[PDB]
RNA sequence: UAGCAAUAAUGAGAUUGAGCAAUAACAGGUCUGUGAUGCCCUUAGAUGUCCUGGGCUGCACGCGCGCUACAAUGAAAGUAUCAACGUGUAUUUCCUAGACCGAGAGGUCCGGGUAAACCGCUGAACCACUUUCAUGCUUGGGAUUGUGAACUGAAACUGUUCACGAUGAACUUGGAAUUCCCAGUAAGUGUGAGUCAUUAACUCGCAUUGAUUACGUCCCUGCCCUUUGUACACACCGCCCG
RNA sequence: CGGGAAACCAAAGCUUUUUGGGCUCCGGGGGAAGUAUGGUUGCAAAGCUGAAACUUAAAGGAAUUGACGGAAGGGCACCACCAGGAGUGGAGCCUGCGGCUUAAUUUGACUCAACACGGGAAAACUUACCAGGUCGAACAUAAGUGUGUAAGACAGAUUGAUAGCUCUUUCUCGAAUCUAUGGGUGGUGGUGCAUGGCCGUUCUUAGUUCGUGGAGUGAUUUGUCUGGUUAAUUCCGAUAAC
């Protein structure tokens, strides 16, 4: 444990995980057509001006690019 | 402290300096702090010639 | 050994830098106080050796509270027959011991050793027996004879090797468990030694030289010269 | 050898207030002044670093330094008029001029001053004069308290401050006791500066008004000097006896 | 020319260098105790005799320095009085401290020398506190298939706030440090009784250290003074150094 001088144990007792990442197998399994046609796998951001081949998995269908970490999130029936 | 230190006492009076005094202060190990005054002169303390004489660091 | 010559300040010390006696013992024959300390080293002090004795603390109350001065008791002495003691407090335990050295080699005192009842072979321990008081603590000395390796205790066991005396008893009254009056009172009774009117002693003598009197017009120069 | 009655003489018996301050130490205070710091401690379960808010402002009470007053030498609205110490913006956020708009708080638009230059003759506050209140716990006093108007802070509540109307608490001079001071001093009255986005009753300065009463003794309480007693020497908060 | 531990004493000396004129009495650390007990004297009170058990590492003598008190002497001070004046202690509020209170009332300081202190006038910050609550720091400097060793940031949820703080859904981190640390770099964490530095009083003062000296067996000691002199260890001086 800790120990502080006047208070100890305010007791939430603290375990203490920022992302769990002992999940989270990789979307390696790229989606490639035969040769040379291609296929973009769990589609990432039209545009690609930014790199995003980043493969977010099958969500309630609201999906999110990870190199840029959480926007451009993209399906999608956006705004007008 | 009592020796090396009293080495480099008139190790400076060679210049002509008026006086030096030296104060080590601290523990020698007996956690007690203690501190001897290493007078040697005729050493001002007081007034203008104590902004004026005497250098100190 | 000088390393810098010094001046002397006092009359014989300059009699002793002219040169104008060579014989410590001339001092010791009209008992004329060695006043500075510069005289006898040049006499003596090849290899004489001193050791200190005692060094305990002396404490004073003041009012913050209690200040202390380091007092120490140091020991010269010829092993042909001359001794000190130094006796001085100072501030911390360095100068204690220098400069009671200086004390030590001012009151330096001939010894006289003799033969018992055989006048055979380098005079050895005491021509009699003598004692000495300071402080309720009285030492007389015995005449050992021959071979008869030193009866005292560590306090003057190591200060009568350096008095040139073979072997000694001793029987030492008083508070000796204060090994600084233990000292002071062997040397009442070692200057004793030239004190005791002796029958070898009676006749009447060639009655001195009178070295003021004889080396007085020259020292009616008023230069401090040496050689 | 000190006729110190020469007050004289004289701007001046020092302008006289202050800064520095030995020896000796204290179990004085600070590890929460610091990249002075031992060791201790805890840091992938942080005490750190802070992410947000609260608290340090919580209040039956005790105690401390203060502020404002307990008024008719005053109080109230005008009318006369003098400071000094100084502070003053540069990714600016300060001193401020002069117009404008505002009951005021405060708003718009421009100007000066990096400063002996501009605020600024720093033309401050009681004190001065005239009227209004007649010495009523009354307009003395402003505690308390409702609503509005505002300001800075992204953000303002046992509150961040500031005015406007309203409320008008105690207090009619403070028991036992206990402070500070001999002259531009006390005391009265302001202003600058400090921390300050905003908020001084605080302290560091400064000017102004300007008395009383000594002009000295050891009583009181301390501090020195010796002489003297001591069985005390973590020292009379001692030691210590049944 | 004595003697003694000294105080001191023509005896308390002649107790040389363990000495010697003769005679007599008494002591052998401190207590327990001049008690118990026996004997003896006494009208009694009591007197002359007089132990041990057990306990104890000291009791005691003469002197020295401080302590500097119904100890006398000589002096000094508005943190001391006299003579005065002004305020506190009364009330109101401001703020500090105690207490209680709460999750915290952070906490550090308690006669002067703590208590409008820490330059702490705290809205957060400060802040160390509290409650939720993130975020990586350095000698285990890493063995381990980067499918994660440490975060920037969607809606539902959550939170102080889509803060991906965390999580449902699940991408995303860049070993250019989670070493799974030696009980650690850091830390406003511990102890100022481990300390440095700083200061605080001590202490309104006048005091303090010498080198050599005529002065003690020695701790220590006219030197650093009885002046009938001064804010002052200040002096024409007694002078017993300069």
């Amino acid at each position: 444990a800790k120990k502080r001088k006047k208070k100890n144990y305010s007791t939430p007792k603290k375990i203490k995980h920022k992302r769990k990442k002992v999940k989270l197998a990789v979307l390696k399994y790229y989606k490639v057509d035969e040769n040379g046609k291609i296929h973009r796998l769990r589609r990432e951001c039209p545009g690609e001006n930014c790199g995003a081949g980043v493969f977010m998995a099958a969500h309630e269908d609201r999906h999110y690019c990870g190199k840029c970490n959480l926007t451009f999130v993209f399906s999608k029936p956006e705004e007008k | 402290v009592r020796r090396a230190c009293y080495g480099v006492l008139r190790y400076i009076m060679e210049s002509g300096a008026k006086g030096c005094e030296v104060v080590v202060s601290g523990k020698l190990r007996g956690q007690r702090a203690k501190s001897m005054k290493f007078v040697d002169g005729l050493m001002i303390h007081s007034g203008d010639p104590c902004n004026d004489y005497v250098e100190t660091a | 050994e000088d390393s810098k010559e010094w001046v002397p300040v006092t009359k014989l010390g300059r009699l002793v830098r002219e040169g104008k006696i060579k014989s410590l013992e001339e001092i010791y024959l009209y008992s004329l106080p060695i006043k500075e300390f510069e005289i006898i080293d040049f006499f003596l002090g090849s290899s004489l050796k001193d050791e200190v004795l005692k060094i305990m603390p002396v404490q004073k109350q003041t009012r913050a509270g209690q200040r202390t001065r380091f007092k120490a008791f140091v020991a010269i002495g010829d092993n042909n027959g001359h001794i000190g003691l130094g006796v001085k407090c100072s501030k911390e335990v360095a100068t204690a011991i220098r400069g009671a050295i200086i004390l030590a080699k001012l009151s330096v005192v001939p010894v006289r050793r003799g033969y018992w009842g055989n006048k055979i072979g380098k005079p050895h321990t005491v021509p009699c027996k003598v004692t000495g008081k300071c402080g309720s603590v009285s030492v007389r000395l015995i005449p050992a004879p021959r071979g008869t390796g030193i009866v005292s205790a560590p306090v003057p066991k190591k200060l009568l090797t350096m008095a040139g005396i073979e072997d000694c008893y001793t029987s030492a009254r008083g508070s000796t468990g204060t090994l600084g009056n233990f000292a002071k009172a062997t040397y009442a009774a070692i200057a004793k030694t030239y004190a005791y009117l002796t029958p070898d002693l009676w006749k009447e003598m060639p009655l001195g030289s009178t070295p003021y009197q004889a080396y007085s017009d020259f020292l009616s120069k008023p230069t401090p010269r040496l050689h």
